C-alpha cells in the first residue's frame, strides 16, 4: 500500500507538470513593459522528494 | 508431511496473489523498470478499466 501511494503520487505529479508545461506555451513572447515572457515554474520539494 | 504440503500450497497462493499486486498486476518484476525507463505506459494498465 505504501509503495502504491508513492507511485500514484509520482504519476499525479508528472501529469500535472506536463499539463502546466503545455499551458505555459501560450504565454511565450508576451511584451509588457520590459517583460517579454511568463512561465509557471513547478518543482518537487526535496524535503518531500526524500 | 501434511503441514509441509499445506505450506507449499500456501506459498503458491501468496506468490500468485503478489503476482497480481502492482503496479497493475502483471510481470512487474522487471516490467516496472522497462516501463518507466522509457516514455511508455503498460498496455494492461491502459486496458485496466
Amino acid at each position: 500500500s505504501s509503495k502504491s501511494v508513492a507511485n500514484i503520487i509520482r504519476k499525479t505529479i508528472q501529469r500535472e507538470q506536463n499539463r502546466i508545461r503545455m499551458l505555459n506555451q501560450g504565454l511565450q513572447a508576451v511584451s509588457f513593459g520590459q517583460v517579454r515572457g511568463v512561465r509557471l515554474n513547478v518543482n518537487v520539494r526535496e524535503s518531500h522528494a526524500i | 508431511v501434511e503441514r509441509d504440503e499445506v505450506a507449499a500450497q500456501k506459498r503458491e497462493l501468496e506468490k500468485q496473489i503478489e503476482r497480481l499486486s502492482q503496479p497493475s498486476g502483471a510481470e512487474d518484476s522487471r516490467m516496472i523498470a522497462l516501463a518507466e525507463r522509457f516514455g511508455g505506459v503498460l498496455l494492461s494498465e491502459i486496458y485496466d478499466d
